[PDB]
């Protein structure tokens, strides 16, 4: 059984690997297909155990990944794409 | 299909000059235009993409600009190794298309041709025909007039010329003319000559051989 | 280092079929689409189409959908172009070219190209060349006259690659006989005539005819 | 920069620690407040790189953790609550 | 091991105030709510309320909000029950009791209780007892008479806890003087009277009187 | 406030008997009822919660059932150590409330008391008052009569008794009777006697002493 202290420390507001849908991030990439379609990004996640607070990022950063782009009938290749990471999170008022 | 028209089709400019080549598209293509350089006997090589991105390794003297339906390639200071045919290519809409190409010739100090004349090699004559080769080594400008005369009778119609591509180092041409005859009526003559009428030449130079000298 | 090596070109009869191969190396074949581009002798560039090397889907420029077929063998990192019912107008140098590694956004330009292979469509038969000497006698000009051969191309080096400078191999010309003819010239120091040996190495892969001719004054 | 192979492996459909909200799993616990309000559970996450597919669990399990319950005006204490973890995930048609 | 130790009980004048403490140990004080229950002499159990030890919020059964107040000092793992304007009916043993570790669902029952402390409200005065021997003389009997004390309670053990079998400490009786009195007795083997030492350990906390009295044949 | 009423209020049963105690709520409380056992001088201890969950460590002879407004606690086989007061407690609506309690007494065979009489100590005499104690040890049932006689004068009104809670191992009671005398009156007489009457005694038993012997 998981001890309360653990459950608590492990689920409290903090940057946690989140699989983000690339098309979501770049909503403009309408006509492209991506491989992978999603990426592993450090992101604010967890709880504040306070209806009045909320987990938000206080320190952001960028990560660059090799993503294959595909625009059907036109082309296909890998290349570099950058994504926003969250390095610091904190529980702040809503 | 989107049409790409380059202008001019060809040009001559001197080393150090600033050359501008233009590509105009039959419809708007945003900044989706690339430019290539192709030298004789080789695959084209990308100079610029997305209208102005200089490809890694490409001399900065090469620059491109423009937008919509009009673009420009600019070579800021022509070098002798910049002799080549340049192409633009749109990637707005498939099928990808290229402009017709612009040939760039380097303009240099006029130069006189080094004439030479060769005679029908023995064992070829023993085949049933004689080919007489007249050489015009390293010169400028390209235009030149090689005339064949067999025993004063100025030949006309049995010759074929072939010219070298602009030299990448010194920018000169080399030409070769060939009068073809039958080993039959070749043995039937004596003095053979090819007169080189060039501009770097003050008087039409001639070369000749002694049938069996 | 990235590089594309093509093969499979050559002489083919009208109505005949041919299959070109483009072998990728120095990178991961499935990561960049492969394009095919042809250039008729002395003409412009024409895009045939491209094939997605990750999914295998081909896209043809309209004029080629009917007779051309792209396929690949990822296990060999090789793209193929299959041409059927060839015509004289399909005579050209065929290149393969890979799409580039982008930065942020995509731009469809061709960054690495193969060396191209010449495909010549004709019912004329293969014929090796007859190399003759164009003997010499400050500096003198000597050479070889490669005569009556089909189809292009013919290669010509001097002293097996030794004699570089002073060499000028001319563009072949189609003789009224339907055969090609070209001359390869070189200029050497006049005081070399009796001293150094001059042999032009003519090669004609189409007929596997490789001639070696010793050129000396007569 | 992250190599395509990694980006690819790392985001491909699989069980990944997810910070799950308790009232979510137990929609019936209206009148309770929990600490933490969310727990760290293995859950199917990632992409299939196929519009027609979807990441789903093929092998589930249960995890038991010490969660403090609080019913205002009534009582407060820690104790044992069990949650569903995903052990196996697979891309299957929709 | 889990345990709740209460202190602060005793005599208090009508109208007066008193603070009781409940000291927890052997577990995490803030993870379980603390209840307060009282039981008047010879009567039933009455829930006073409880306080959330994680958040601090107190909840009182109606009759108590007015004069009682629950508080905590988490840094000492202690809960407090402050009582004001006490009246004779507030006379009772007061217990603190923690809520239990649950399994899946919550049930509000009290699982560990403190030992309870007697709060007696009265204007009489505190008075320590006099301890006299009930000298002995098969089985023999002996004991200690703990006379004239106030208020309750008094504690009596034998030989510091080592002797518990055969022991009977009687319920205190209110004398017509308003002071309590009780006897504590034990039966022992007669043959042991010359040799074994018998000491009753008396403790009357309200007046801080502690007495160890040796009881022997006269 | 929800009212819990138990019944009976008290009962006496023999070791081995099945005992059932009843809790009746003033309104539906679902299965939110608990049961506690409280021994003399100790805090109550939980036996059962949520109507029927047996708390860890509780003998399985204890069981609870019921629902709505009627509940029942059952001891399948009464043991000597089950002497205690039992309470039910609802946790349906705050404030939590308890039943009035059911005292369970053990019924056993008759046991005559062992009787002992004790003179006041000289140390107490120093203070002006004398206490004479008579002890009735380990008897059953509770009913017992103690009579005091000083030099054969029956004492009335100057003594007080206290009785022990049922012993949890042997189920008996013990009683102490204390006769209060002034030091002066105590020195005025010689024979001090307590006479005990009890069901297990065929005839009354008397214990006495002579002041100073």
């Amino acid at each position: 059984v998981v001890k309360f202290m653990d459950v608590y420390q492990r689920s409290y507001c903090h940057p946690i690997e989140t699989l983000v849908d690339i098309f979501q991030e770049y909503p403009d990439e309408i006509e492209y297909i991506f491989k992978p379609s999603c990426v592993p990004l450090m992101r604010c996640g967890g709880c504040c155990n306070d209806e009045g607070l909320e987990c938000v990022p206080t320190e952001e950063s960028n990560i660059t990944m090799q993503i294959m782009r595909i625009k059907p009938h036109q082309g296909q290749h890998i290349g570099e794409m950058s994504f926003l990471q969250h390095n610091k999170c904190e529980c702040r008022p809503k | 299909d989107i049409q790409l028209t380059q202008s001019p089709s060809s040009l001559s400019a001197s080393v150090g000059d600033r050359v501008t080549i233009t590509c105009s598209a039959s419809q708007d293509i945003s900044n989706y235009l690339n430019w290539y350089q192709q030298k004789p006997g080789k695959a084209p090589k990308v100079l610029i993409y997305f209208t102005s991105s200089l490809h890694s390794g490409v001399p900065s003297r090469f620059s491109g600009s423009g937008s919509g339906t009009d673009f420009t390639l600019t070579i800021s200071s022509l070098q002798p190794e910049d002799f080549a045919t340049y192409y633009c290519q749109q990637y707005s809409t498939v099928p990808w298309t290229f402009g017709q190409g612009t040939k760039v010739e380097i303009k240099r100090t006029v130069a006189a041709p080094s004439v030479f004349i060769f005679p029908p090699s023995d064992e070829q004559l023993k085949s049933g025909t004689a080919s007489v080769v007249c050489l015009l080594n390293n010169f400028y400008p390209r235009e030149a007039k090689v005339q064949w005369k067999v025993d004063n009778a100025l030949q006309s119609g049995n010759s074929q010329e072939s010219v070298t591509e602009q030299d990448s180092k010194d920018s000169t041409y080399s030409l070769s003319s060939t009068l073809t005859l039958s080993k039959a009526d070749y043995e039937k003559h004596k003095v053979y000559a090819c007169e080189v009428t060039h501009q770097g030449l003050s008087s039409p130079v001639t070369k000749s051989f002694n049938r069996g000298e | 280092e990235v590089q594309l090596v093509e093969s499979g070109g050559g002489l083919v009869q009208p109505g005949g079929s041919l299959r070109l191969s483009c072998a990728a190396s120095g990178y991961d074949f499935t990561h960049y689409g492969m394009n095919w581009v042809r250039q008729a002798p002395g003409k412009g560039l024409e895009w045939v189409g491209w094939i997605n090397t990750y999914t295998g889907e081909p896209t043809y420029a309209a004029d080629f959908k009917r007779r051309f077929t792209f396929s690949l063998d990822t296990s060999k990192s090789t793209a193929y172009l299959q041409m059927n019912s060839l015509r004289a107008e399909d005579t050209a140098v065929y290149y393969c070219a890979k799409y580039p590694y982008y930065y942020g956004t995509s731009h469809w330009y061709f960054d690495v190209w193969g060396q191209g292979t010449l495909v010549t469509v004709s019912s004329a038969s293969t014929k090796g060349p007859s190399v003759f000497p164009l003997a010499p006698s400050g500096t003198a000009a000597l050479g070889c006259l490669v005569k009556d051969y089909f189809p292009e191309p013919v290669t010509v080096s001097w002293n097996s690659g030794a004699l570089t400078s002073g060499v000028h191999t001319f563009p072949a010309v189609l003789q009224s006989s339907g055969l090609y003819s070209l001359s390869s010239v070189v200029t050497v120091p006049s005081s070399s005539l009796g001293t150094q040996t001059y042999i032009c190495n003519v090669n004609h892969k189409p007929s596997n005819t490789k001639v070696d001719k010793k050129v000396e004054p007569k």
